[PDB]
């Protein structure tokens, strides 16, 4: 369908970048939207054809190019902290009604300082013996903490295979110190299984946190490890008890 | 004046009927749309209305009143999977642009069959304990409020649908830096039932 790249991105304030959007559906109408909290989707620019660019209603301060029918480029020429949002691209063929085909979304974070970028700390909390006896069920709690920015994907893996049944993850990561503009974030997830599954000490439980941070093109001269895109995991083995 | 959706929120129980109301004011109406947006995926098309009024389209109904600038999306036999944002949108100018409302976040509450609300203390897998409390198995009616203390973080209602045993459960997580903070005092700022199980040894 509609392909948009990057999917995650950290820019330093003043820096410039481009968002790419490719349609494999042969559509004439292309669109760039932004979406923040309190939202909703707000069109930045649009294009009706191969060589035409148009209107707001939030056009400052992005540029847009349409050179090919397939691609519609959003340029950030001077990145500002206000520009941190979720960008969404859309394609439409009319008159073919008229339904919008949305891209996967681009999450951008514009920071004054790149040293404020931190990957998460990961921890799994083992089920209570009391819950096991009271319900015959066992809840694992996973906590991802001290991370900046909010570019995180948490999955649970039991014995090397991704589990979906019994998992419940916060759709939104909490701000540890809310008044802070540069505040780190925390995220929680739960994995509930049967007591006898947890009791099997062969069963291996893992909470995987994929963090999206610094790019390969980011220069890092600091002594601390470069906060690059990485996976941080914490694991638990079944308890005989 | 443009686009007004329920905002930011609506909450309902899985068996229920929900009506998502929308009002719009535009110069040249080329039709109204509704999209479903799961956090934080791309919105997906749900309905397009240009004529008055009601249209069934399965489990989701869509009404239009051109005279009033009013639309509603009706969701019947509500499911857990319907927990998403619902966006009201209008097509204006001469096609060319779809303008969106702010969006309505719909939280579906799970109909708990046999509830036993309890606060369980989960110790850390590695070392130091760092202390987490879990308030689980409580009914839909129960509302988990944020703490009076800054140093204690609370993650509001979560439903774990264990497909295997045809079960789904409510939960909330509470953790705080080694003060010490306790499981008995974790959910003090919330409206929790009198029968809540409290184990500690």
């Amino acid at each position: 369908g509609v392909t948009q790249t990057p999917k995650f991105r950290v820019l330093k304030t003043g820096q410039s970048m481009t968002l790419l959007c490719a349609q494999d559906m042969n559509h004439e109408y292309m669109y760039w939207y932004r979406q923040d909290p309190g939202m909703g989707l707000r069109l930045i620019h649009y294009s009706v054809g191969e060589g035409t660019t148009a209107k707001g209603e939030v056009p400052d301060g992005y540029n847009v190019s349409r050179l090919k029918k397939q691609n519609f480029l959003l340029g950030l020429e001077s990145a500002a902290p206000s520009q941190t949002s979720v960008y969404f691209c859309a394609s439409r063929p009319p008159l073919t009604t008229g339904e919008l085909f949305f891209g996967e979304g681009s999450r951008l974070t514009v920071l004054e300082d790149l040293k404020n970028v931190f990957p998460p700390e990961v921890a799994v909390f083992e089920p209570s013996e009391a819950e096991i006896s009271h319900t015959q069920k066992a809840t694992l709690v996973c906590l991802a903490t001290g991370f900046y920015p909010d570019h995180v994907e948490l999955s649970w893996w039991v014995n090397g295979k991704e589990v979906h049944s019994g998992v419940c993850t916060d759709p939104q990561p909490l701000k540890e110190q809310p008044a802070l503009n540069d505040s780190r974030y925390a995220l929680s997830s739960r994995l509930r299984v049967s007591a006898t599954f947890w009791q099997n000490p062969r069963n291996h439980f893992r909470c995987q946190v994929q963090f999206y941070g610094l790019s390969e093109n980011d220069e890092w001269t600091q002594d601390r490890a470069k906060p690059v895109t990485q996976i941080v995991s914490a694991e638990a083995w079944g308890r005989a008890d | 004046g443009q686009n007004i959706d329920q905002p930011t929120e609506m909450t309902a129980t899985e068996g229920a009927i929900v009506q998502i109301n929308c009002t719009y004011q535009t110069s040249g109406f080329n039709g109204l749309f509704w999209y479903q947006q799961h956090a934080g995926e791309a919105p997906t098309f749900l309905s397009y209305n240009v004529l008055d009024g009601l249209e069934e389209k399965g489990r989701f109904s869509s009404f239009l009143s051109r005279s009033k600038g009013y639309s509603y999306l009706l969701l019947k036999e509500l499911q857990m999977k319907d927990s998403a944002s619902y966006l009201c949108a209008v097509l204006n100018t001469g096609g060319f642009k779809t303008i969106f409302g702010a969006g309505t976040r719909l939280f579906v509450k799970a109909n708990i069959q046999n509830p036993d609300p309890a606060v369980y203390q989960l110790r850390d897998s590695k070392s130091s304990d760092k202390s987490v409390c879990l308030f689980t198995d409580f009914d839909s009616q129960t509302n988990v409020s944020q703490s009076k203390d800054s140093d204690v973080y609370i993650t509001d209602k979560c439903v774990l649908d264990m497909r295997s045993m045809d079960f789904k459960s409510n939960s909330a997580v509470a953790w705080s830096n080694k003060s010490d903070f306790a499981c008995a005092n974790a959910f003090n700022n919330s409206i929790i039932p009198e029968d809540t199980f409290f184990p500690s040894p």
